[PDB]
DNA sequence: GCGTCTCGAATCTGATGCGTAACTTGGATGCTTCGTGCGT
DNA sequence: ACGCACGAAGACCAAGTCAATGCTTAGTCTAA
């Protein structure tokens, strides 16, 4: 990190008034008498993400060119990318002595040789293959303490 | 020779010279191997405050003769403007003498060049004195010498301020105005570069020396940073 | 399809940043416990890393617009300009489910989740709104990708570029604009101005009784209308710089950024709609290098286009399309 | 719908600037602390970004009116011209808390925090003087998108446009005025003066003794006696200001009841300084939608003539009901 | 209601601008170093934008007389010439806090914090006197309008109106008047001047060697004497000047008050110079609404007369305790 | 038809007070289920 | 006649913080 983390804000509202408006010219067919901002169609929501600032570092075994070119085209890193989170302002692929540290830094499977493994790996609930989020494919897997 | 600078990426370049967004292309930068290499900076700083105090002149022209007397052959001395100059000259003509030379407002590069080039020749170990025009454009290669790494005509070379603000343009003020005193830094950055361009001319020179004399370089002071990055390439002499 | 929106607010531009901040009169930030404590509400600020005062790198804070609150300014544009009036000339009317995704991409309508096929998917992300703006029970990947409002500044020159220098500000563009809030019931002057109030002098006596009572218990130890603060906002008359990207567009979906970009001018940024905060005017838009904006808004022989095959889907759009990608 | 109300000021304006400001006699603010320092109130004003025929943008500061200020000065005098007189005229009564938010936007400190029926929010919003402002107990978004007095200089240039560049005034329009307040005992001449004074002799000499010893014990100590000396600082009289009106979709009634209230402006005055006799100014021009809709009788022409008719009926089946629906709180 | 006064200065009006500025022997302001640099007190002058017959909205600076001054003015006439004879026959004597706070606002520096009841507030603003002139420990807001003595000069034509263009002079309306004090010591030259003196001809001899000593060691060096030289700048005698009070909502009473001022206000001076007999003027015409309501004989005509009557009851009914109350400290 | 001399000089060259006061010194929201009943 | 409206209700502990940016000094002549 470059610099502290942001914890950012946004939040998620229907203009209420907008919405009066449309309901009293038939736009919208809502027969309830009020919004419910806890809940509901007319919901508002608070939710908070951190922003950093970071030089994304990483070691994997494979062709130098082709993944430069599949790098070529990404744009935005991370998540949020929607609004605009994590611009890309450059990137760089070096071949480095298998010494300085390895591809290991990541989910592993249950029953990987220790061997191999860089650092302490606390058992958990991950995928191995991308997607990472569907939790219908997570299983029991070392995942690098350090890294977490 | 100054288009890239070392974290503004010729930013300056098209500010300066309006190009439109689009139709700028950037070039990677080169520099050859016996640019850099064959020269070593001493480490006598200055210890005076640059300004036109008589005791700073008297400190430092005892520098510059120790400079001068310890010089291998021909050297310049970059003086950045004439009051510097005048002010400094008077000490060095005690022990100098004739072997000084500076510009006036009519001495300049029209026969001074050519008489240092020709008085180097005759063996005198001449000192050019140079005031703004010695900044650019004047050759100090020994071109007569096809070795070619004589490194003698242009020995040795001190710098006498960074400099700083030397362009006055009224476009400088406006650049200053709109991006902070950031602009003039780098663009004494690139002033310093250009003093440096001087010093080679043709391809294989072998040995030279530098000086640097400006107490702020030794002071820490935040803003010269950049003047250490560039600096910072060229081996020092180890003393 | 990269979208470069030249920005310049007329008025000051005022979004909210979350927390209870104090200010003192003379200006202080969070000044000490010593003298007195206003509550501020200041500007949205990004903590940036930038080259201040020839230094290597410095956190320093950005006020800027949330990209989010762009976001939604254009799918409100788009909406309240384009897509209402089309669908009130056919006469169209929306469920909850499908006004709900339409407006906020809430999913409300349909909360189950509901498989979308691969021709379903074809067909929906093609759709000249919906498809931008993912969302809904379906809840999609929206093609638009829209970034924060970045103002030209020297300490966003690593965000935004050094394309636009000349118009960048030196200095803070932060200023604090205080507010205040009094009792009307102090300043009746006369029976006529009390003729109004129904209990007449007696309403206003014991209003004013009230009120110095609560007052002489808050100093001892229900809260009256009298207030006084201040609220930070960014200096009018700095340029914005909006960054619009839109992934695999088609012509339908550029000819309605185009058109919303047309209509954003008469929408404000941010918030301030009491004090006509966030007023701005376009002053450049960039579709892939090419400036386009013209003095009569965007046009021109090379988007006419875009302006074509949004019409054309403005004229065969129906409410239908909007419940079924709602689900509804 | 956009208004734009062109304003020259008869004289001086003088809002407030909160926090403390010191000058010298000579006029330097800020004096150093050898020289004398005399308390003074600056002009409000609200740094802008300015450019100069060099093409560098700088923010400057410009003396304007506040947004806040001048809004509530549209909002008592559209009550006081237009809606009491139309209340009065059918005897109808406001409660002290639908008169308080009528002319404050609540009722209280507290707002309720409970949703508005939709029903109530449209019923509202269509109200020609609840619409443009909103509030309540219950936030509810007006119509009035209303913008601060600035200036017609050249530092508002890039932030009026360039179409009232025939108006702009070069130098600064910012002058310190002094004020003093005397003692009057100190004025006394003989016991003619001092007869209506009771104790007369003795109670002036009792004032003055104690003036005396106040002030020797300050003096030699390095409540608070009647003589003061400090400055205000105003804006000149003269200089012309453009005020500029935005509503969210108004109906008729509200464009009326907008027209009537500027119509109805040249009375009031805009800022602070009712003893010096402020902030009195005159409406030079009002453009409506691009159009100038300004004649010396006032706003007046076929134009504006269905906002008026429109404004009227809404004046003559205006009711109290409305104001005390919205005033009610939820709680 | 708008009152317009037309006053014309018979005398040169000084009014002080407070500040040392200094002056030349040839009339130069504020000359260089080298030459002498006499003192000199010049006339306070307001900055106004006046149009010099291109269109252009020049700032130029303008003699003017400050509103407070005027205000205060007006206070002081009413008070000495209807108030205090009002009081005076019914034998009913103000307090000295009341006579304080009827004569400058306030009986003290420290205004109470605490709002007035609305009783007080309704008694206090139908008040004939204090009514107009609000103040007092609760800050209540006056009736009254004064605004600054604007001359009617072709620089005040954009502030004043196109009204009094007749009334218009070109010129500078500004002239410095040079004040010279001399030693009485050195003037005298006579055995018989000295014969009153204690210690005869010594004691003027000692005075003269400590002159002498004392301005020998001051130019030397590079007390005060008595000798001077100075210079204080004032505005011409012979221009005519409009003065406008403004009243919100006004009374019978209070306007007969201030008619009744008005009347008897030339008898007063405007500002400053009492020694050199500066600040006479006489009231040309007085403008009530529109309409001139002034006479030869002053204030008068068919049109006034209620307003007199209403001042009269008034001042019959009138006694102490409303301004006793008003001045009384509410903690 | 001019006519020239003289065609200034010294000295003052600011003093004193006042040179803030009171009050506001935030307020509100950001949850779904469950039972019961309308209800279009 | 299943869908939608609308109040009551049930979890219920509870601090420490609230700046993030200051910085200097005169040569050019090679187009009207």
């Amino acid at each position: 990190k470059g610099a502290a983390s942001q914890n950012w804000m946004q939040t998620s509202r229907i203009n209420t008034a907008e919405a009066a408006r449309h309901r009293s010219e038939g736009f919208l067919l809502l027969r309830a008498a009020k919004p419910n901002p806890a809940g509901g169609p007319f919901k508002n929501s608070l939710y908070h993400y951190p922003l950093v600032w970071a030089t994304l570092t990483a070691y994997c075994v494979g062709d130098q060119a082709r993944i430069a070119d599949l790098l070529s085209q990404c744009r935005q890193i991370g998540g949020r990318r929607g609004v605009g989170c994590g611009r890309v302002a450059g990137f760089s692929v070096e071949v480095v002595p298998e010494v300085e540290c390895t591809w290991a830094l990541r989910a592993m499977p249950d029953d990987s040789e220790q061997s191999i493994l860089c650092g302490e790996y606390a058992l958990a609930m991950s995928a191995l293959q991308s997607p990472y989020w569907d939790r219908s494919l997570h299983k029991p897997a070392l995942v690098p303490t350090s890294l977490a | 020779a100054t288009i890239y600078a070392s974290d503004d990426h010729a930013v300056l370049t098209r500010w300066k010279l309006e190009v439109p967004p689009a139709r700028a292309i950037y070039l990677p930068p080169v520099h050859p191997a016996w640019t850099t290499e064959p020269v070593v900076l001493h480490p006598d700083r200055n210890a005076i405050e640059p300004n036109d105090s008589p005791e700073w002149a008297d400190e430092t022209a005892g520098l510059i003769t120790k400079v001068a007397e310890r010089a291998a052959g021909g050297t310049l001395v970059l003086c950045t403007s004439y009051q510097n100059a005048e002010l400094l000259q008077g000490r060095l003509l005690a022990v100098l003498g004739e072997r000084l030379i500076v510009q006036t407002k009519v001495s300049s590069a029209s026969m001074c060049v050519a008489q240092y080039k020709a008085l180097y020749r005759a063996g005198a170990r001449p000192v050019w004195l140079g005031v703004g025009a010695a900044w650019t454009g004047i050759d100090l290669s020994d071109e007569q010498a096809t070795d070619p790494a004589d490194d003698a005509m242009l020995s040795d070379l001190v710098i006498t301020r960074l400099p700083v603000g030397l362009n006055r343009s009224l476009t400088h003020e406006r650049r200053v105005a709109i991006a902070g005193f950031k602009i003039v830094t780098l663009e004494a950055v690139w002033q310093l570069r250009q003093g440096l361009g001087r010093l080679v001319r043709r391809p294989g020179v072998k040995n030279k020396n530098l000086w640097v004399l400006d107490s702020r370089i030794g002071g820490n002071t935040p803003w010269v940073a950049p003047y250490r990055k560039l600096l910072s390439r060229y081996r020092t002499a180890p003393l | 399809m990269q979208i470069e929106v030249l920005i310049r607010n007329i008025t000051p531009i005022f979004s909210a940043a979350p927390g209870s901040y104090y200010v003192s009169l003379d200006g202080t930030i969070n000044p000490p416990q010593g003298a007195s404590r206003f509550p501020l509400t200041r500007a949205r600020t990004m903590t940036v890393v930038a080259e201040t005062g020839d230094g290597v790198a410095k956190a320093v804070p950005l006020p800027i617009v949330p990209g989010n609150t762009m976001r939604n300014l254009l799918r409100r544009t788009m909406l309240k300009d384009v897509i209402e009036p089309a669908l009130r000339d056919k006469s169209a009317q929306l469920s909850i489910g499908a006004y709900a995704t339409a407006y906020a991409g809430n999913s409300s309508g349909n909360p189950d989740g509901v498989p979308s096929s691969f021709d379903e998917i074809v067909t929906m992300r093609a759709h000249p709104f919906l498809g931008l703006f993912g969302g809904g029970p379906r809840m999609l990947q929206g093609r638009l990708m829209v970034d924060s409002l970045y103002p030209i500044h020297q300490f966003s020159q690593r965000i935004i570029g050094s394309d636009y220098i000349n118009d960048s500000i030196k200095g803070g563009i932060t200023e604090i604009v205080w507010t205040r809030r009094n009792d009307p019931i102090l300043q009746l002057g006369s029976p006529d101005d009390a003729a109004v109030i129904e209990g007449g002098a007696q309403a206003a006596n014991d209003w004013i009784t009230s009120l110095l009572a609560t007052t002489k218990a808050k100093k001892g130890k229900g809260r009256g209308l009298k207030a006084f603060n201040a609220h930070e906002v960014v200096i009018a008359g700095v340029k914005w710089l909006w960054r619009i990207n839109v992934d695999r567009p088609s012509e339908s979906q550029i000819g309605l950024i185009l058109l919303a970009l047309n209509k954003l001018a008469n929408q404000r940024i941010a918030g301030g709609h009491a004090k006509d905060y966030g007023r701005f005017v376009i002053e450049d838009v960039i579709l892939d290098g090419e400036s386009v904006w013209t003095p009569s808004g965007v046009s021109g022989q090379a988007t006419e286009q875009f302006f074509d095959a949004i019409a054309e889907a403005l004229d065969g759009m129906t409410s239908s399309e909007f419940e079924q990608f709602a689900a509804s």
